[PDB]
């Protein structure tokens, strides 16, 4: 009965427990908000190629 | 953008259906307010972890709940047959791995309470998500957005990092051409490399901008070379313990390692007679 | 001893392919540490999965991840892996900002580089957190230390 002295847990159980979740890239908020934020340029910026301005707000001819 | 086309009439005169105000706003404000919680929450978690000066791991690694001084089931008492004994000593391991998570989980239930306690009664500052600034009518600047990537960029830069020196392209220049100025013109590759790689080696930690002194840390490297040296003399003495018994006896090694507690029992006249007759055989000799 | 006569890193066979062997080789499939052992197995591929991801950056496709498994990089290794592939990362930068759609996506892929470029915006986990380092350390020492004690009472 060597083995019922040594720890119980595991190593597996160990690796499991220390690194349960995935860590968060720090690279991820940046490339989501870069990619969302392109958005936002493409659609309210007045030299984007698809502006919304003038389909919002028609202009006066 | 399509529509379909109706091209129907309305012969009643009746007020328009307004719509009720469909909750967004109140929904978007309490997953503001939880998410603010947590980070409450959170810095709550690690003020009681630095004001108990606790190690990182130990509370998530389950060894430390482990007892490890209980009294442990003789298997010769409990009455197991011959197939018996390692399933057991299975049970064994898992009632006393489960009452190790389990005292875990009651470790982090109990500092979840006292966390959420040290959370309400903290007024939170801060610093909120970096987007582009948007007025109602008015249209969003390139540079407002360039300044909001650099947010973004400035957030990738480590908070403590190595100040690993590349050298300049005058400062490589200028010592390879001083190698050529001596007349060694072929060896200004392995002079400015060793230079570069001699800055390398002290490498300074800086504190934000600024440098800490006095700040020694083990490389993954040095770390993992730690590991091996003591997982190798930890082996050499598994082998040496081998060698002692099969240098007496070496009729041990007819029976496989994995086999062995499936021929155990709690009784000695129980246990399973598959080697026994075998092994007193082998152990006579060669004749 | 089988597969026990060399030690659990220093083999020609990857470390999760080593504790897939010593654990076939020390149990039997009903037992516990059977299972537990061919679960840390997974677990130490999908370490050698993601080391390989980081290492076909550098050195190619037919990276030896046992290599570098068994001797991971010092921070001078990582500063001249950085330094090896720079200027390929800058002409890669300068065209694909050239190739953006946006100009706004042209400045977000030249400051993503400007940041990835500098080798000491690397994130060593030793420099940012030392204790922790130290703690992960201890625990593969601890594991050590246990089978070290068990040779100690036979």
């Amino acid at each position: 009965d060597r083995v019922l002295s040594l720890p119980a847990v595991s190593k597996n159980q160990v690796l499991e427990n220390v690194f349960h979740t995935a860590p968060k890239a720090p690279v991820e908020h940046l490339e989501k908000m870069v990619s969302a934020n392109s958005k936002v340029y493409d659609a309210l910026n007045l030299q984007s190629k698809r502006v919304l301005i003038w389909q919002v707000k028609p202009a006066l001819f | 953008y399509l529509a379909p086309l109706r091209s129907d009439f309305t012969e009643e005169i009746t007020a328009p259906k307004v719509a009720s105000a469909s909750n967004l706003v109140n929904e978007w404000n309490n997953k503001k307010q939880a998410t603010e919680n947590l980070m409450k929450l959170l810095q709550a978690y690690k003020d009681i972890g630095d004001a108990k000066s606790e190690p990182l791991l130990k509370n998530h690694n389950p060894r430390t709940f482990e007892d490890r001084d209980y009294p442990v089931p003789d298997f010769r008492t409990q009455n197991l047959k011959a197939g018996d004994v390692p399933k057991f000593f299975d049970t064994v391991i898992s009632t006393r791995a489960s009452a190790a998570i389990a005292s875990k989980d009651k470790f982090w239930a109990g500092r979840k309470t006292e966390a959420e306690a040290a959370s309400a009664k903290a007024s939170a500052a801060f610093p909120r998500v970096a987007v582009p600034e948007w007025k109602k009518g008015k249209t969003v600047s390139i540079e407002n957005l360039n300044t909001v990537t650099d947010k973004y960029a400035a957030a990738l830069v480590p908070k403590r990092k190595l100040a690993l020196p590349v050298l300049p392209e005058g400062v490589k220049k200028a010592v390879e051409d001083f190698a050529a100025s001596v007349g060694q013109a072929k060896n200004a590759s392995e002079v400015s490399e060793l230079l570069a790689k001699s800055l390398a080696e002290k490498a300074v930690v800086t504190e934000g901008g600024k440098v800490v002194e006095g700040f020694s840390y083990v490389s993954k490297a040095v770390a993992a070379k730690v590991i091996a040296t003591r997982r190798a003399e930890v082996h050499e003495r598994l082998l040496k313990l081998w060698a002692k018994r099969l240098l007496v006896s070496p009729e041990l090694a007819i029976v496989p390692l994995n086999e062995f507690d499936a021929q155990l029992a709690s009784k000695f006249e129980g246990i399973s007679p598959k080697y026994q007759e075998l092994l007193s055989a082998v152990a006579q000799g060669n004749k | 001893l089988g597969p026990q006569m060399e030690a659990l890193g220093a083999s020609d066979l990857l470390l999760s392919e080593q504790i897939r062997v010593i654990t076939e080789h020390r149990y039997t499939p009903d037992r516990l540490q059977y299972k537990e052992g061919m679960k840390l197995a997974d677990k130490i591929a999908a370490q050698e999965a993601a080391l390989k991801e980081e290492l076909k950056v550098i050195y190619g496709d037919n990276v030896d991840v046992k290599h570098f498994q068994a001797s991971p990089r010092t921070p001078v290794q990582q500063l001249f892996d950085s330094l090896k592939n720079a200027a390929a990362n800058k002409e890669r930068a300068a065209k694909e900002a050239a190739a953006a759609a946006s100009p706004y996506l042209a400045y977000a892929v030249t400051k993503k580089q400007e940041v990835q470029a500098d080798p000491s915006n690397i994130p060593f986990d030793e420099v940012l957190y030392p204790q922790l380092s130290e703690e992960l350390l201890e625990l593969e020492l601890s594991d050590i230390r246990e089978d070290e004690i068990a040779l100690e009472k036979a």
